């Protein structure tokens, strides 16, 4: 038990370093409940001209604004595997694998908590984007975010804190089911000790919900239908929409995908 | 040529 605590402290520390980010942080200003800010709301073409300076038509902008905060976002939940025990002495080609098909899980697991029924913090909280500007977008744009938010209003309603999320973002990297893994099982006996720590922290830290564990691991599943439809709808861009090009990380992380 | 694995060495 006490290996398993601190595992999971460890977790949350490397969390803290690697996300600046987090969703306590997050939370604060969306309930307005900080000092400094607020963040410039997004409501309409107006107000996107304005804000602008934080930081080709509107839809495509706007989706490449996003490829650079999801390739940001991308290099901090590298460096947050890196410090999961074992996990960079796994073989360097598993390493890569484990991280071209559990980025976006994460990313749509972390994007939850800079969201609300109404909209997403953008820029580093320096921004908020409204979920009905978003869905006035033209076809297919209007549709990218709000499969996002339908999970997101959900996966919040279990009130995760940052502590739980360090241990189950965790537990996501290590799947020893992605695809072209060389050796499953180094991989699997950490994401059992993962699942372990995971298990506990839900039992102290959130003693009066019932099978939240068991919840948690269906949200997992719950991420793989999200980042299917999702790529399914990048594929219906690329037919289409001309001039787009992915940056080259994501080119790398879609690439079969 | 991969960049996630350039990124994991450093
Ligand atoms: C990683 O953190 C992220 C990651 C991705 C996004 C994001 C915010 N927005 C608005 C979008 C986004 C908005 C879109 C879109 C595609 C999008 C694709 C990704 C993000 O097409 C229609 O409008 C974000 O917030 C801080």
């Amino acid at each position: 038990s006490a290996d398993l605590r601190a595992l999971a402290k460890h977790l949350y520390d490397s969390y803290i370093k690697s996300f600046p980010l987090t969703k306590a942080k997050a939370r604060a200003i969306l309930t307005g409940k900080t000092t400094d800010k607020s963040p410039f709301v997004i409501y309409d073409m107006n107000s996107l001209m304005m804000g602008e300076d934080k930081i080709k038509e509107v839809a495509i902008r706007i989706f490449q604004g996003c490829q650079f905060r999801s390739v940001e976002a991308v290099q901090e939940i590298t460096e947050y595997a890196k410090s999961i025990p074992g996990f960079v002495n796994l073989d360097l080609n598993d390493q890569v694998t484990l991280l071209k098909y559990g980025v976006h899980e994460i990313i749509y697991t972390m994007l939850a908590s800079l969201m609300n029924k109404d909209g997403v913090l953008i820029s580093e909280g320096q921004g908020f984007m409204t979920r009905e500007f978003l869905k006035s977008l033209r076809k297919p744009f209007g549709d990218f975010m709000e499969p996002k938010f339908e999970f997101a209003v959900k996966f919040n309603a279990l009130e995760l804190d940052d502590s739980d999320l360090a241990i189950f973002i965790a537990v996501i990297i290590l799947s020893g089911d992605r695809p072209g893994l060389l050796n499953v099982k180094p991989i699997e006996d950490i994401q059992d000790n993962l699942l372990q720590a995971l298990e506990l922290q839900l039992k102290l830290n959130h003693p009066e919900s019932s099978q939240l564990f068991a919840k948690l691991l269906q949200k997992m599943t719950d991420l793989r239908q999200i980042v299917t439809e999702h790529v399914q709808l990048l594929q219906v861009i690329k037919k289409t929409e001309t001039d787009m090009s992915l940056h080259p990380l994501l080119q790398e992380i879609y690439k079969d995908l | 040529k991969s960049l996630l694995q350039q990124l994991l060495t450093e």
